[PDB]
């Protein structure tokens, strides 16, 4: 009772952290996840990406804030699906680096685990190839904190049906959020005097805008279309079959 | 041959993944996108980058106690995406192993063939894919490469580049070259019906105009997702309905 | 912290005084300071120097009549000093420096002047090897800290690979007299269309000083022979008078 | 080949040169004359560069400002020898600086070779250092003795020389400009003219700028001198 025995993350979960995770090979991108925990199962259901100003190598932290805007959208949760939704876990990615858990990560988890003993670490590790072979690898690492130590525990990914309205609206905040700490560096060099910093800076501006939207925006606009159009593709072949299956 | 890239988004290659780790066993469909071309200081790069996936069941395209693509099945199915179809993907479970069997260069080749006839045979993709774990299951690992058959009849592995925020494809300067130009866009569509294609404002206003877009295409993901899930479970089930009732006879 | 920025063509143009010249040579450093919000850091970027015969401007005591008769309107953006010694290569501060820079730090200082914390002593040396084929240069910034004692202090030379406004990619704003360069923008009447005009005009307004820098070269220069010519000949005449 | 005699208005223009940029090897070519074993270096042409630590066309167009010189100078003007150089690097020649070097000495003897090393900073000392080497090839570097003669002014040629490097860079950015013009992608497009708008602005806040500000406070710095020069020589004719 009250021991995290299994993980069980839903698929379109999964989804939104491996593409927060390939958003960029430079830097850690992290989030937060939400669930419920039942018998000794943490079943995560929702995810939050959540914004980091810090580019440490290793120091990959989430605010007090963060914690609590995330517990806040997590009671938004249980109003409107009508489920018990609660902050189980945190995730973040290893670009360019193993998915074991670095010294900080474990002291991290262990802090995490004194507030929540069942709080669950998830690493995605990305953009790893081999230079003859040409294969990419891609590890996710479900751990704890034991004595000091990392300690793996038991994940199994669920099938869903579908990817969730609210998974969906999830991956679209990422560019939002990008494109917002872009708004804020801008900011601070507002008003210059110096005609040739101004243009300067408005040309370092359109093209960071012009980037989030070539990398992130445009790819998420034309996958949400092609699903839908590669569903309906996918609906009248079933739908042809069905009727001639229908009969023996 | 020449120099080959393939390209992917992290949407696209998630959306992937995605459709894989749903799949009750293994799966197999198609790769949808577009081939350029540049010129570089002067020789010419192939660059084929991954729009979108879809996924089909193998039996649904075979003869019967064959592993021979019904070409009438093939066609019937994709309908009028061929042209998108720059090639095909694999995803098997519980291994480790990313080497391509006979069942499936066979499959390329016909693919390839097919496919080819209306894309150039040289770069038809074949993507490998595969997932398996440890002993406690706490550590999932993903393995995928991209494959293609070559002239001297060879299947070699081709570099794949995932475009992100720390590197992409088009820098080979920080400008972006303009490709070999060739007849024949969602995006740019939203655009040009926006009337955003006549830049730091422009920029902005086509990120928002792309958000406000992207929000819009939410419930219509949902709705598309729910009806294909509900065909896929119908169909599926009368199929282990069929397949028990030949198995009585036999 | 406090930096000390500067062009390769300032720099270079220094350099050209200092090589050129007959023995050792004394001037002063000209440019501006400005504050940048991070903490408060400080950059200092001379802009141009000008070369002074150290024995025109004494009665080791400074003479400040005689010093202000010398830079005239200039002294308003004055932000230190420079002294080239041809032979040896050590880059240390002697006591006539040490004199020299707290008299040229209090006489600049002022509410129009600049901050006397931040008067800049630049040293210059330039050696040479047996065969003389190697010839090196090297040079320090330093100031006046609190506790009494010179330290040196960090030198940006701006280029097109880095420069100190990168501290990012953005130009942050200063913290609030136009330029020659300045009252061209303003000229013009103004993204991409605006940075070619600028370059355009920036051309031919450049082309069109060369040959008012000759001129001003070759006056200089036939004034700088004949004063010359003549101490030494009034030299000659008052020794034998 | 048996000394070197440089201007200080061409060292000025090389040592410029090598200043302009902090992550590149910067190059030209040496002009001047050549007599009783001495090189009477007076011109210098820049020249505009291969990413890596490594042309007919180049020598062409300096050949043939040589030869403009000759009738304008009345003096025999051609290309003497070549500078490149060294920035986060010692001024010594490496392998590929000799190599170079010797194969020039074959199509002309006695031909010079000049390295700038720049950008070398001490830490927690502050103090910079720029070497310049003359060096030839034999066999491995060999120094030869240099001069660096007085100049009461700075050339015409050098200061149009000066003017040049400006024009190169925006003329290497029009050429990447141009070689992706019409993009049919509107992102692209937006793109490449942020890209082109920073570099431009990015050339004249380095280069442009900083070479107009110092050619025009030059002037006002020359005429303040003069003044204090002209009411001296005053005096001294009182006397
Ligand atoms: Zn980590
Ligand atoms: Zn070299």
């Amino acid at each position: 009772d009250s021991s995290l025995q299994k993980v069980e993350l839903q698929t379109d979960v999964y989804m939104v952290c491996l593409q927060h995770a390939l958003s960029t090979e430079n830097f850690e991108v992290m989030g937060l996840l939400i669930g419920n925990f039942a018998c000794g199962i943490a079943k995560i259901s929702a995810v939050i990406i959540l914004r980091r100003l810090d580019k440490k190598k290793d120091r990959v932290e989430i605010s007090s804030e963060q914690l609590l805007k995330a517990a806040a959208e997590a009671e938004r949760l249980t109003v409107e699906l009508n489920r018990p939704m609660r902050v189980l876990g945190w995730y973040h990615s290893h670009p360019h680096i193993t998915v074991c858990p670095s010294h900080v990560d474990v002291r991290t988890q262990a802090t995490y685990q004194t507030m929540d003993h069942s709080f669950v670490g998830l690493i995605f590790s990305v953009f790893s190839e081999g230079k003859e072979s040409k294969e990419h690898e891609i590890f996710l690492n479900c751990f704890q904190s034991d004595n000091g130590e990392a300690t793996e525990i038991p994940l199994e990914i669920v099938h869903t049906p579908d990817i969730s309205d609210r998974c969906l609206r999830t991956m679209t905040d990422l560019s939002k959020i990008l494109v917002q700490e872009e708004e804020d560096m801008a900011e601070a060099c507002k008003d210059h005097p110096d005609v040739l910093a101004s243009i300067h800076n408005n040309a370092v501006r359109t093209r960071a805008l012009i980037h989030i939207t070539d990398i992130i925006t445009k790819p998420l606009v034309q996958t949400f279309e092609k699903r839908i159009a590669l569903n309906k593709l996918r609906a009248t072949h079933l739908q042809r079959q069905l009727q001639e299956l229908q009969k023996m | 041959d020449s120099d080959l890239l393939v390209t992917i988004s992290g949407a696209a290659l998630s959306l992937l993944f995605f459709e894989n780790v749903r799949s009750v066993g293994n799966q197999m469909g198609f790769l949808l996108g577009e081939a350029l071309e540049f010129i570089v200081k002067e020789t010419v790069k192939i660059h084929i980058n991954v729009e979108a996936i879809v996924t089909c069941p193998l039996a649904d395209l075979l003869h019967d106690s064959t592993n021979h693509i019904n070409k009438e099945k093939l066609k019937d199915f994709v309908r009028d995406k061929s042209k998108q179809v720059i090639g095909w993907f694999c995803f098997r479970r519980n291994t480790t192993n990313l080497t391509l069997t006979l069942k499936d260069k066979l499959l390329h080749k016909q693919f390839a063939s097919h496919f080819s006839g209306v894309c150039k045979e040289d770069f038809f993709l074949t993507c490998l894919l595969n997932a398996s774990t440890s002993e406690t299951s706490g550590t999932h690992k993903f393995r995928h490469v991209f494959l293609r058959h070559n002239k001297r009849g060879m299947f070699e592995p081709i570099s794949l580049k995932i475009n992100n925020l720390g590197d992409d494809a088009s820098r080979h300067s920080d400008y972006k070259p303009t490709p070999v130009r060739k007849s024949t866009d969602s995006f740019t569509k939203l655009i040009e019906s926006l009337n955003l294609d006549v830049g730091l404002d422009s920029a902005m206003l086509i990120q928002k105009a792309a958000e406000h877009h992207l929000m819009s295409l939410i419930p219509k993901v949902c709705e598309s997702d729910l009806e294909v899930a509900e065909l896929e479970k119908q169909v599926h089930e009368l199929k282990i309905k069929i397949a028990t009732q030949q198995l009585a006879k036999r």
